[PDB]
RNA sequence: UUAGCUAGUAGGUGGGGUAACGGCUCACCUAGGCGACGAUCCCUAGCUGGUCUGAGAGGAUGACCAGCCACACUGGAACUGAGACACGGUCCAGACUCCUACGGGAGGCAGCAGUGGGGAAUAUUGCACAAUGGGCGCAAGCCUGAUGCAGCCAUGCCGCG
RNA sequence: UACCCGCAGAAGAAGCACCGGCUAACUCCGUGCCAGCAGCCGCGGUAAUACGGAGGGUGCAAGCGUUAAUCGGAAUUACUGGGCGUAAAGCGCACGCAGGCGGUUUGUUAAGUCAGAUGUGAAAUCCCCGGGCUCAACCUGGGAACUGCAUCUGAUACUGGCAAGCUUGAGUCUCGUAGAGGGGGGUAGAAUUCCAGGUGUAGCGGUGAAAUGCGUAGAGAUCUGGAGGAAUACCGGUGGCGAAGGCGGCCCCCUGGACGAAGACUGACGCUCAGGUGCGAAAGCGUGGGGAGCAAACAGGAUUAGAUACCCUGGUAGUCCAC
């Protein structure tokens, strides 16, 4: 059903990219926070906040060029039924170093570049192209 | 084309 | 390759691929053809070459080349098949049926028409004849002295009798002859009656069904008489060619009719819906029998409905 | 188109056993053991370091080199010895061949070549212990068809006219 | 022996395949869908660069072609990296174990994973830089590689386990609404056919046209009355309900799910499903009933070349109920 919930973040991000919508909203958790907040932090969204703490409700400002998607695509890489671990020397680039690949690790989520000044690896979220 | 699919019985090769 | 004598020798039968060729003395030797040979049919002779046998005594084939010119030809034609030749190189037809399954009058009107188109004399024969009484049999015997008048000569034999088969085999010595008919008319029995032929195979024989009859022996095989000549089996045939010629050679298909003409009012004329036909006041006068003027515009009714879509050779 | 298999089987006691632990073996006691994460049955196959193909992932295979296991006419058994259930040791049986005075005996080329035969198809019935390795001996020395060589086979690669 | 000196003279030392396209190279003659050619496409019956030969050329080379075998091309068993409305493919549907997977918050474990280190992954092969044999093949130095496994120390974001939770997932109650949902038992009135009676007369019936059939024992038609059987006009509609096949007169009884409103309440109790389980149009089968109408086989008459089918008059099984 919403057994996993960071694909069901990345369905509203990439219909609302392609469909103009201006702003939009989901249910909130621990995890989409800390990965919202790295991709405020990398240019492809604009700003989030929370509302409501029995029900948590995250929302997400869109971002666009002339009416153009900044975010063009998005690829969920590991999920529920088939986990994805690289090593700290295997961490894939998206478009030959263009795009990010976010990966969670123990010193919190961050991308692919920055693993190399952390030299960790561990699980790969999303590819952001 | 489910990857759970194929731990029961691999893709058979002629 | 490698062909052989080329000789003169008469086709005993035809199988599409390949065909029985008989040579001159009497050997069974089957021949392939060639390509550009339009059409073969039983009883034909050609110019044929042995092949060359591989192993010394032990020949597989060999083949027929050339096909010679035709002395008469069986052609009838069929939708969607076209005209296609039968038999050929023939003198007389033996037209044979049987009063089982049924005994009908118009299946022996349309020989008599390509009887007429061939010049061929054909023979009525009937089979089946013991299964009646003497009154069935005078009945059946006043229906074919109609076919008296008219010229042809009626024979009416039985195979499980033997009846009137001497009488048969002096008229047919030193001609090659059809045994034309339906389905399940006692062809294949009669063959056993007069040839004497190999019993080890003596035909294929089933002719079971609750009012009709079976077509299970094929189209020509070919035999020898004792005395001379050569037979022709033909198929069960439930088929009506008349896309050859006009109307004015169905006029020209029957015997007693051709003293007739010339005698009506108009110079052109149907006979059927005309003021004043002399042929249907023949049949009025009661020389000429109803029973073969109303199957006549029968036939001319039938072009109305054969002719609709459209066919040519 | 193999779903149930298994009674020395699974476990325990005690005795015996081997160089070592152990149903390895024996009496007794228990009824468990294995198995849809493929037991069991059938068919096929020496395995691996590798070779080849492929951008890679994979795929096909296991000749020459090296490692290990099995086997030495077929089957079974034990002795000897530190080490074998023993390729050129023995014993028994079977199969085949040879010798024979008819009663008996002899033999194991999957060692080097080589013959017969099979198959589309694969070699000289060669030289040497000079070197290397090994065996024996205090060493000298001897032995080694391992190996070092040579010939044949355009069989492959590479180089030249 | 390699190696080296010296002698003589181009003297001793080049072939095979192809030539329509794929695929590098074009003309001529002979032959006449014959002979042949060929991996594919397909060439050749009177002008064939495709057959045969000649001329000339091309591609290779002391080798060149062919055949057989493996992978690649082939993303043509698709993990990387395929599809299932109609090209091959979503079980007829449903329940559900094992299995896979799982909302949200905190703590804990450090299992999975990640970081570091140790031991090990024989040599040879491959790769990197070298050396040597005149060169190359080949031989060889060291390094890298062998993406493996085991152990130890760490990090705690995610997955897993434990612990405590939370309510939006999924459930529970109440008040209600709609429905051919199923099963069981009654009941209604047309229509069909049969039977009884009455009035009434020469055709009825059937088809394109006729015939079989029925009827002066009075058919048919009409009316009265009765019996039996099966189905529910109109309502009735891309209308409703049910997991699906399906389900239709009315009424009662038993009973299943669906949906809406307002709150209260349990606290992930969930999704999914190989075997397994049940339902499942009609035909058909077993046993015993039942019998109008319709109707395989079959009977009869037209049709026809034959009619087996079509058309018509009849008619058994079956259609009905229980098991
Ligand atoms: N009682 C009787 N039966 C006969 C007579 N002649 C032939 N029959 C039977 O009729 C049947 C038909 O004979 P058959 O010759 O096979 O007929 P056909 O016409 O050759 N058939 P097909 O069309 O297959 O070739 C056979 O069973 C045969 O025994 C006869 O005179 N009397
Ligand atoms: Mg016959
Ligand atoms: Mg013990
Ligand atoms: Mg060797
Ligand atoms: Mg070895
Ligand atoms: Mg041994
Ligand atoms: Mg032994
Ligand atoms: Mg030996
Ligand atoms: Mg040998
Ligand atoms: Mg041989
Ligand atoms: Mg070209
Ligand atoms: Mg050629
Ligand atoms: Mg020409
Ligand atoms: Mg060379
Ligand atoms: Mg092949
Ligand atoms: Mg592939
Ligand atoms: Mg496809
Ligand atoms: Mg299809
Ligand atoms: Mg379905
Ligand atoms: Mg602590
Ligand atoms: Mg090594
Ligand atoms: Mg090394
Ligand atoms: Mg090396
Ligand atoms: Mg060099
Ligand atoms: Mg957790
Ligand atoms: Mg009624
Ligand atoms: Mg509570
Ligand atoms: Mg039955
Ligand atoms: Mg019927
Ligand atoms: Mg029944
Ligand atoms: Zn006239």
């Amino acid at each position: 059903s919403m057994q996993d919930p960071i694909a069901d973040m990345l369905t509203r991000i990439r219909n609302g990219q392609a469909a103009n919508k201006a702003a939009v909203t989901m249910p909130s958790s621990k995890l989409k926070v800390a990965i919202a907040n790295v991709l405020k932090e990398e240019g492809f969204i604009e700003d989030f906040k929370v509302e409501g703490d029995t029900k948590p409700e995250l929302e997400l400002t869109l971002k666009y060029f002339q009416g153009k998607a900044v975010v063009e695509s998005i690829q969920r890489v590991s999920r529920p039924g088939l986990r994805i671990y690289k090593r700290k020397d295997e961490l894939p680039k998206v478009m030959a170093g263009l795009g990010i690949a976010v990966v969670s690790t123990s010193k919190g989520v961050m991308t692919d570049r920055a693993a190399r000044q952390a030299g960790l690896g561990g699980e790969i979220i999303c590819y952001v192209a | 084309a489910t990857v759970n699919q194929l731990v029961r019985k691999p893709r058979a090769r002629k | 390759n490698l062909f052989g004598e080329p000789d003169e020798g008469i086709v005993i039968s035809r199988f599409g691929m390949h065909a029985d060729v008989e040579s001159a003395d009497g050997d069974v030797h089957r021949c392939n053809i060639r390509r550009t040979i339009r059409s073969l049919v039983t009883g034909d002779r050609v110019v044929w070459r042995p092949g060359k046998p591989a192993a010394e005594g032990v020949n597989v084939k060999g083949i027929v080349e050339a096909v010679h010119e035709r002395t008469s030809v069986l052609t009838r034609p069929d939708f969607y098949d076209g005209v296609k030749p039968i038999a050929a190189n023939i003198d007389q037809i033996v037209i044979v049926s049987a009063i089982l399954p049924e005994l009908s009058l118009n299946i022996i009107d349309r020989y008599l028409v390509a009887c007429e188109t061939l010049q061929i004399e054909p023979i009525i024969v009937l089979n089946k004849i013991d299964l009646l009484d003497d009154e069935g049999m005078a009945f059946v015997n006043e229906q074919m002295d109609i076919y008296r008048n008219i010229g042809y000569r009626v024979l009416m034999v039985s195979s499980h009798t033997q009846d009137g088969l001497k009488p048969l085999e002096e008229a047919l010595t030193g001609r090659i002859s059809i045994f034309a008919g339906q389905s399940g008319v006692g062809k294949s029995s009669l063959l056993n009656a007069l040839l004497g032929l190999q019993k080890e195979i003596l035909t294929n024989d089933i002719s079971d069904n609750s009012g009709l009859g079976q077509h299970t022996t094929t189209a020509a095989r070919l035999y020898h008489f004792p005395h001379g000549g050569d037979v022709i089996d033909s198929p069960g045939v439930r088929e009506f060619g008349l896309w050859h010629l006009e109307p004015e050679q169905i006029t020209q298909g029957f015997v007693e009719f051709h003293d007739y003409l010339g005698l009506c009012k108009y110079r052109d004329c149907k006979h059927d819906t005309d003021p004043g036909c002399a042929i249907r006041e023949a049949v009025e006068e009661g020389k000429i029998a109803e029973t073969r003027f109303e199957n006549y515009h029968r036939i001319l009714e039938s072009m109305a409905q054969v002719k609709t879509r459209k066919n040519f050779s």
